[PDB]
């Protein structure tokens, strides 16, 4: 990441030699070229009944049907090196909570109580300082934190290639004209670029693909953002508070005789912790899909 | 026993929350071990003399800086046009295009832009050359010495003022409220006649020829005779240009009102009467109350009055008062929040006494600057006033005793505090449902196509008040729009020149309104409303609650009280604060972005797409959130650069920032230890680095501290973004 | 109604507006019908008309009597909420009906609302409507 | 550039780097000394 | 390290002593109530701040109470490095 | 249990009770007492330029 | 016009008044 936002800074510092794709500074994943090409010949030799190739994205001919890209073989530039090994950094920090809670999950060097107590339970006092959070399910709530990032960004990843050098029309001279243009070689190397470069595109129907008969479909995009912002509320903050608040309601409806019999008392922390990650992942997962569904509507 | 030495406790503890901690209180005097009083009121004596002598080091940097490298003439010459100058730019680090999208305004070295607009006012008081303020920072420098050197004197024994030379009120009252400002602006008064109009006029009055040349030819006859219509002599022209004599005028004191056909602005000789009304006014209000000698009010003593005509009181107006005004004396925290919610209303009350009367010249035409001042005025303001309420709740632990208050009106209040947030609950929670439902009710009916099954109010109130005040555009005819009612024959005696301004309502006043601005204008009651049930929540518990009310011996502090009821935590008294500054950064940011939409709608005067698109959200976030933003956006990408890619860098390193505010909200103190033993576990036993060892043993940080520094992220990071987006909007559109 | 407010009936973007005015349900005279009972009402330059609050009998039914409306409905369940948390508490199954409702005297009360206001009003003068601030014990503090 | 001499050329890095390096090492060992003495 | 608070509603069923792990509490004989030797806290020195004793306390306001302080020192810090 | 210093040398903190009953003995320790409620607390105006803590009346 | 030398001048009115008056102003609270 360091090394991305060092380019980030170049670009923007008129140095543009200090970049590090093809036009500049060089680096370049042999490896997986190497293993493609020994998969593009093989067919003959190590598979003598077999036609051709398993896929035509390692090897072969540019295969397809009308104007329309069936599959041509895939480039692997530069872009490819960090991406892939920010997805092996993503993955390295996900199995580092989840192992941690694994292993120091009934004996820490502080707490020899934990199986001794459950892996169900908020806290241990404010001793040696503080001790929120040293249970496991909280380790697995950061885990799912950083698995969404993950997925998050290889569905990102994954879609802006096989709409960029993979998918578009095709000529009778089986020209395929892509969607895009090949944008990474040009923009998915500096993060301004990455915010412009994909989200204009992802975006700019949406606030006008509605107002028609196949369109009114109003999107709940505008709609998901609000109960993501309801969900961060319940990270930030306390309980007591919310206590305090019910006991006054509480007065005045005793005041009016109305009084509930049933005595209401406010979440506890872990159902609040609960409810605002739940409330998290749901606005973050219906944003996205609403994002590439409008936007292969846009073209399918 | 060294550090620190101010707490002999804190120096006992081999971790290195004690640095931590060793700055966080060397600025919380009567908190520090072993210090009476007097010395904390001299030392704060000698502390905020430094204050105002750092303040004056600030105005000669800013001063003496444009007085070397900027374009001050150049500015005088083509005033409208010419960009000022900030100071010289220097770093090897930077770009390309830098030096090649800089040098402008005939310079040949880096200049750099200059947005607050000390040029304007200071032409304004008439200056013209740089020598001019080149000796204005050479003298208010010795003049901060000076005063540095006063604050020195004091500390010296034979020069030790006592605490009662403290305690005594009267005498700084009047020396304050009559001779600080009343005889100051009274100075100024002098300083405008005898040197600020005649620059105005285009003659050149130095420290030398005003010994001997008059303000008026008339001039010392209405000295002492009385008649003072002869100063209101012949007014400036219909055509007079400042600096110059087209037109020009021989009044010293007018009372045109309105606007000056030129410049747009406040007239000077208006500004002159003005400026002698309210010093002669404080003078005679100097001598209200009662000093040392023998007569006046006494003010501990004149609301000590508890009888008159027979029926005796129970106060003024009929209220306990007795036993309080000792306090105003006795504590400190409760004067510092007088004073903090004061300034910070009077300061909202400037940012709004600007973008409709121009005090200074060419104000209207250069939008940027007077944009970013109103913006940055209002944001001082808002968490401004939040220092005033975290005082009083931190007043309320500290300074206040029962029994000498026993009965009287606070007591009164506090025991009927639990209606009151009650209903403030009530009313909070019904704008926000309404306020809510009735946007919702809009979307959805134009998700369907069909407009004219969404609802539209018109707001009338303010209509009357604007025709009210005098505006004809209604046609209502009333209160001078009725130009033969009662009251049709008065108001300023220059009230012509007025109309003429407020009918020609081309100009920013009191602009025309609509369905939007009801709805919008309900958002910042319901925000207010939240903002300070929040906070009187907190100050109202800085003592206790229902279910921990031990806390007023715990203090104003962590106190956490671990998991009783399925928890306690953010309970301490100033939990509140974190949540009322948010409450209070997007009720500033609502606002200031209405000021903006609406202002930028008036620019070209395209007001459709505000009132076509302010009912539903959609609207919102789609025609002015992303349609001025390319504008800015491409200040530098893959093909080239601008003079705005540190404004996009600005722009990221701002929500770098912000997301790092998250990143230390969420997680929490029970995780970023146990690495950190493993951690430490490792220099034990790798070789060629078990060398080195620990000044002090590292732990991880403090609950508060982490809380402190969340907080500190994420504010960080939304000052800059939006400070970024609208200076570049303004100077990248106009 | 000033403001500079066309009438919605002579106001032409309006009539513009209804020639090809959606029909939105499945009826073809539901958009221009509408258009026709918005009449009434005054427009303005965007086309679409403003809502006057003031008694004013230009537009007082158009807000009055929906507010009345609301006021009865909200009475009536208020009412009706708070007869049959009264009732629950003189049976000693306190907690154990707070979630199994009593069906055959849950009827009953609901449609006993009907004269709501009026009683309330009793309930006001004979003093039926609130306990005394010592009374209620519920502590502050 | 104007009439001034070259002093905006170097007098940004003493102040920005050698300042503040004698200002957080001196500052460093003050809050380690010993007792009762402090400079 | 620590400060600890005593008061008069120990009851005397002594479920506090059990829970504290770091020997801060004995019962002191008294003559009040049927307890005759109610709690008090003679070890402040190894408190820890874990205050597992007042949620082991069932009496109305829970007889035992830990003022917090802010003399913290390696054994109330508790590491054991 | 046997606390050590960095000398060598061993404290013996507990057992002190036999079995760590922790209530019962025949006479008891007795260094400082505070047997009073909490309805009348100290507080910060009146008890003032010093530092003890709340429990001297 | 602008200046000269006389920019050096106004740099060494500083470093004596202000400079150790503000000096003493901080030492004089016991670092
Ligand atoms: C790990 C490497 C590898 C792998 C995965 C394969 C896999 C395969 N080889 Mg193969 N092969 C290899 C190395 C390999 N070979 C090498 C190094 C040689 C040289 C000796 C051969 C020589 C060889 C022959 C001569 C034939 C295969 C055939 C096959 C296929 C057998 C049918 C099946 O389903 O299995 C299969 C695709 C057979 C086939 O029909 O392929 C379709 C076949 O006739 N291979
Ligand atoms: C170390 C960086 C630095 C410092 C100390 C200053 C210092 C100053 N700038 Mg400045 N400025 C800087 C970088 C800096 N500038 C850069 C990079 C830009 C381009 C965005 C500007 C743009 C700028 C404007 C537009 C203005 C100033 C102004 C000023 C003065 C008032 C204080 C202020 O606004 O600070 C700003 C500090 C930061 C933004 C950091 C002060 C002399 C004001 C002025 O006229 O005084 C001469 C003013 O209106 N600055
Ligand atoms: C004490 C200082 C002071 C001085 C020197 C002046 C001087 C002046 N005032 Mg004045 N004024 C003052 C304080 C002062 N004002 C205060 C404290 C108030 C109360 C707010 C007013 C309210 C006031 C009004 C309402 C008017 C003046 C007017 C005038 C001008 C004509 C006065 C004349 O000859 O009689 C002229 C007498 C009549 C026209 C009657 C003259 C420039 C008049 C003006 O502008 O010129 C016509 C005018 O109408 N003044
Ligand atoms: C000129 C205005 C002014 C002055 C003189 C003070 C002075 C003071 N404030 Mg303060 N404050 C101000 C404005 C001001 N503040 C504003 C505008 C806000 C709102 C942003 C605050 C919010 C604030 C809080 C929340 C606290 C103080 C505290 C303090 C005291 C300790 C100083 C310190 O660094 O502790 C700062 C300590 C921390 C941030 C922790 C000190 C008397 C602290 C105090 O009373 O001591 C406990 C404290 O807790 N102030
Ligand atoms: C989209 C974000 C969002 C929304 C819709 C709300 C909505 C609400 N908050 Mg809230 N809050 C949020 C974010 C949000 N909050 C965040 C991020 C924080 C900081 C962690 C808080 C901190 C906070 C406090 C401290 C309080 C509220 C309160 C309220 C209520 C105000 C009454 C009302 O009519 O509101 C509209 C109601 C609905 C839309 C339903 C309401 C339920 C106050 C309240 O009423 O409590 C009783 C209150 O005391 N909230
Ligand atoms: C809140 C409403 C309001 C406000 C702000 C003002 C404000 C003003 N009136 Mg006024 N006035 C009002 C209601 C109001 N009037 C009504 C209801 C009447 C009818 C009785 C009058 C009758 C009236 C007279 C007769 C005069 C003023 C004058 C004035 C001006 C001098 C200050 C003063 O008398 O006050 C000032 C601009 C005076 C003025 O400026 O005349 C030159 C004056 O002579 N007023
Ligand atoms: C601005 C966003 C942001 C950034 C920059 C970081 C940066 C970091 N986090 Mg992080 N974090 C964030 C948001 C962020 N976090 C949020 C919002 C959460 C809550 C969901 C977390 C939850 C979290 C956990 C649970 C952990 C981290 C860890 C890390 C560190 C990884 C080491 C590294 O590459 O250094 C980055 C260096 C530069 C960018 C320079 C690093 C300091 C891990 C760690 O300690 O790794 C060593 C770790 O255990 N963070
Ligand atoms: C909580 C933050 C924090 C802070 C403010 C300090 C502060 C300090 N550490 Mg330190 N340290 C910390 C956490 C921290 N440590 C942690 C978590 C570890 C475990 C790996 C260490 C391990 C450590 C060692 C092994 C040494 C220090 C040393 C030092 C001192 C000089 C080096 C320095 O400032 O960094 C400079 C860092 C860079 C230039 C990079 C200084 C007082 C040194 C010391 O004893 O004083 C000279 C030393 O040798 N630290
Ligand atoms: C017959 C049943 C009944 C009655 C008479 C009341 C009556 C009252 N409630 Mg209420 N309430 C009820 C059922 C009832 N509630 C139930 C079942 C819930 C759970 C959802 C609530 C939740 C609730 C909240 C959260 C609040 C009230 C509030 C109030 C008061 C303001 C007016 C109002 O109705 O707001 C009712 C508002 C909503 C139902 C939303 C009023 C005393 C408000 C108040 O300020 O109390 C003084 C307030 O903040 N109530
Ligand atoms: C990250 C994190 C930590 C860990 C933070 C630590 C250990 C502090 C970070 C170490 C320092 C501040 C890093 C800075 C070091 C600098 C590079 C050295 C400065 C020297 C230069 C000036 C030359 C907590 O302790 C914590 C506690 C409670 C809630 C949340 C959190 C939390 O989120
Ligand atoms: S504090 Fe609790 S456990 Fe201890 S003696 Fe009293 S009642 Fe028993
Ligand atoms: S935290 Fe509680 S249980 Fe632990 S030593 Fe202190 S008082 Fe005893």
């Amino acid at each position: 990441f360091g090394l991305y936002i060092h380019n980030d800074t170049m670009q923007a510092l008129g140095r543009p030699q200090d970049m590090f794709s093809d036009t500049a500074i060089q680096l370049q994943p042999v490896f997986a070229q190497f293993v493609q090409n020994i998969h593009t010949l093989a067919p003959g030799s190590t598979a003598p009944n077999a036609l051709e190739p398993v896929s035509y994205a390692f090897g072969g001919g540019v295969v397809a049907v009308g104007g329309k890209i069936a599959m041509m073989p895939i480039a692997l530039g530069t872009a490819d090196f960090m991406i892939h090994h920010i997805h092996a950094f993503q993955i390295h920090v996900t199995v580092l909570i989840l192992l941690k809670g694994f292993l120091f999950a009934r004996n820490s060097r502080l707490i020899p109580d934990k199986a001794n107590l459950g892996f169900r339970f908020p806290c241990d006092g404010p001793g040696r300082g503080g001790t929120c959070q040293v249970s496991g399910w909280d380790h697995v709530f950061l885990g799912l934190f950083w698995m969404f990032n993950t997925i998050a960004i290889a569905v990102y990843h994954f879609s802006w290639k096989m709409q960029s050098d993979v998918w578009g029309t095709i000529d009778p001279d089986g020209t395929i004209a892509h969607i895009t243009g090949g944008n990474f070689a040009m923009s998915a190397n500096t993060i301004n670029g990455w915010l412009r470069d994909y989200q204009w595109a992802q975006a700019a129907q949406v606030i006008q693909s509605y107002g028609s008969a196949l369109s009114a479909y109003g999107l709940l995009f505008l709609g998901a953002h609000f109960v993501w912002a309801f969900s961060l509320m319940f990270l930030f903050s306390g309980r007591g508070y919310w206590q305090e608040l019910i006991e006054s309601i509480v007065w005045a409806h005793n005041k009016l005789k109305v009084a509930p019999t049933i005595q209401p008392r406010a979440l506890s922390i872990i159902q609040g912790r609960a409810v605002g990650v739940a409330h998290y992942l749901l606005g973050a997962i219906v944003t996205i899909w609403a994002f590439f569904e409008a936007r292969i509507i846009s073209v399918g | 026993t060294k550090f620190p030495k101010f707490s002999q406790d804190l120096a006992q503890d081999p971790t290195t929350r004690r640095l931590w901690y060793g700055i966080a209180t060397a600025h919380d005097f009567e908190t520090h071990d072993g210090m009476t009083e007097e010395n904390l009121y001299q030392k704060l004596f000698a502390t905020h003399f430094g204050h105002v002598a750092i303040i004056f080091l600030w105005t000669s940097s800013l001063l003496f800086h444009v007085a070397w490298q900027g374009n001050f003439e150049q500015w005088i010459k083509d005033p409208l046009n010419v960009r000022p100058i900030a100071h010289a730019i220097w770093d090897p680090h930077f770009g390309k295009a830098a030096v090649d999208a800089f040098t402008q305004a005939g310079a040949t070295y880096p200049v750099n832009i200059a947005y607050s607009g000390v040029y304007h006012w200071w032409y304004t008081i008439g200056m013209r050359t740089n020598n001019d303020l080149y000796s204005g920072a050479v003298f208010l420098l010795i003049l901060a010495g000076v005063f540095l050197f006063a604050g020195w004197l004091h500390l010296q024994p034979k020069f030790r003022p006592s605490l009662s030379w403290f305690k005594s009120a009267e005498p700084r009252l009047n020396h304050h409220l009559a001779g600080l400002f009343g005889v100051s602006s009274l100075a100024w008064t002098g300083h405008l006649v005898h040197v600020a109009i005649p620059e105005s006029r285009g003659q050149h009055v130095g420290w030398d020829n005003f010994l001997t040349t008059l303000p008026h030819p008339e001039g010392l006859r209405p000295f002492f005779t009385g008649n003072w219509g002869v100063y209101a002599a012949n007014p400036d022209t219909a055509n007079h240009v400042f600096g110059t004599s087209q037109g020009a005028g021989t009044a010293i004191l007018t009372f045109l009102g309105g606007f000056h056909p030129q410049t747009q602005s406040l007239w000077l000789t208006d500004m002159a009467h003005h400026h002698l009304a309210i010093a002669v006014l404080f003078i005679i209000a100097g001598h209200m109350y009662r000093t040392n000698f023998g007569i006046g009010h006494s003010i501990k003593e004149m609301l000590n009055a508890k009888n008159f005509f027979g029926t005796k009181t129970e106060g003024q107006f009929n209220l306990p008062h007795q036993g309080l005004y000792d306090t105003i004396n006795n504590s400190l925290h409760f004067q510092l929040s007088l004073a903090l919610a004061a300034l910070g209303t009077i300061t909202s009350l400037v940012a709004q006494h600007m973008y409709a009367l121009p005090p200074y010249a060419f104000m209207g035409q250069d939008f940027t600057t007077q944009a970013a001042l109103y913006t940055h005025h209002q944001y001082i303001a808002v968490f401004l006033m939040v220092g005033a309420f975290a005082h009083a709740g931190i007043f309320w632990v500290r300074d206040y005793d029962a029994e000498q208050n026993k009965g009287n009106v606070l007591d009164r209040v506090l025991q009927h505090k639990e209606a009151i947030i009650s209903h403030l609950s009530w009313v909070s929670l019904f704008l926000g449902f309404h306020t809510l439902g009735l946007y919702v009710h809009n979307d959805v009916v134009v998700a369907f196509g069909t407009p004219e099954k969404q609802i539209l109010i018109e707001p009338v109130f303010a209509q009357f008040i604007q025709a009210s005040h005098g505006k004809v555009l209604y046609g209502l005819n009333t209160l001078l729009s009725n130009p033969d009612s009662v009251a049709s024959t008065a108001g300023a005696a220059w009230l012509p020149g007025w109309l003429d301004a407020i009918n020609n309502g081309t100009n920013s006043l009191f602009l025309t309104i609509g369905p939007g601005d009801f709805l919008v204008h309900h958002a910042f009651a319901l925000g207010i409303h939240t903002t300070v049930l929040v906070l009187v929540k907190g100050a109202l518990d800085a003592r206790g609650s229902k279910l921990m009310p031990d806390k007023k011996d715990f203090g104003y502090a962590f106190p956490c009280d671990g998991p009783g009821r399925g928890g306690t935590c953010d309970i301490s008294a100033w939990d509140a604060f974190y949540l009322a500054l948010f409450w209070a950064l997007n009720t500033v940011g609502w606002v200031t972005f209405y000021w903006h939409w609406k202002h930028l709608g008036i620019w070209q005067g395209n007001v459709a797409q505000f009132n076509e698109s302010s009912t539903y959200l959609m609207g919102w976030l789609r025609d002015y959130l992303w349609l001025y933003s390319a504008q800015l956006i491409n200040g530098y990408n893959p093909y080239g650069m601008n003079n705005l890619s540190v404004w996009a860098w600005m722009f990221l390193f701002g929500h770098l920032v912000w997301a790092t505010g998250f990143m230390f909200l969420i997680s929490w103190r029970g995780y970023w230890q146990e690495l950190i033993e493993t951690l430490v576990w490792a220099h034990e036993r790798t070789p060629l680095a078990s060398l080195v060892r620990w000044k002090d043993k590292p732990v991880a940080m403090s609950i508060v501290q982490g809380r402190l520094v969340g907080l500190a992220h994420f504010t960080v990071g939304y000052v800059l973004t939006y400070a970024a987006f609208v200076i570049a909007s303004t100077a990248g559109k106009f | 109604v000033g403001a500079g407010l066309v009438p919605c009936s002579e106001s032409p973007e309006f009539i513009q507006r209804a020639a090809s005015a959606r029909n939105t349900t499945a009826d073809p005279n539901s958009g221009q019908k509408r258009f026709e009972r918005y009449a009434q009402e005054l427009c303005g330059p965007e086309g679409l008309p403003h809502l006057i609050v003031d008694g004013r009998l230009n537009h007082a039914g158009d807000f009055l009597i929906p507010s009345i409306l609301f006021l009865y409905i909200a009475g009536w369940i208020g009412w009706v909420g708070r007869a049959y948390l009264q009732e629950i508490k003189k049976r000693d199954n306190t907690e154990l009906r707070e979630v199994i409702i009593d069906v055959p005297t849950a009827l009953p009360l609901m449609l006993s609302g009907f004269t709501w206001p009026l009683a309330a009003v009793k309930e006001l003068l004979s003093g039926e409507l609130v306990a005394k601030d010592d009374e209620i014990p519920v502590s502050p503090r | 550039m104007f009439s001034a001499s070259f002093l905006p050329s170097i007098l940004v890095p003493l102040t920005g780097l050698v300042f503040p390096a004698i200002a957080m090492a001196l500052l460093l060992i003050y809050v380690e000394r010993e007792d009762p003495s402090g400079i | 390290s620590h400060s600890v608070k005593i008061y008069d509603t120990c009851i005397g069923c002594t479920q506090c002593v059990r829970a504290c792990p770091t020997d801060v509490l004995e019962m002191v004989p008294w003559d009040g109530c049927k307890a005759g030797q109610i709690a008090a806290s003679p070890r402040t020195e190894d408190c820890v701040g874990c205050k597992r004793c007042e949620t082991a306390c069932p009496t109305d306001f829970l007889s035992i109470r830990v003022y917090l302080s802010n003399a913290e020192t390696t054994r109330s810090m508790g590491l054991a490095y | 249990i046997y606390r050590v210093y960095p000398n060598g040398e061993v404290q013996y903190l507990h057992p002190s009770d036999g079995v760590f009953p922790e209530k019962v003995n025949e006479g008891r320790q007795k260094v400082g007492y505070v047997d009073r409620n909490i309805g009348k607390n100290p507080d910060p105006a009146k008890l003032k330029f010093s530092g003890m803590t709340t429990y001297n009346a | 016009m602008s200046i000269s030398d006389t920019q050096v001048f106004v740099a060494l009115v500083i470093a004596l008044i202000p400079g150790v008056l503000a000096f003493r102003l901080a030492t004089e609270l016991y670092k």
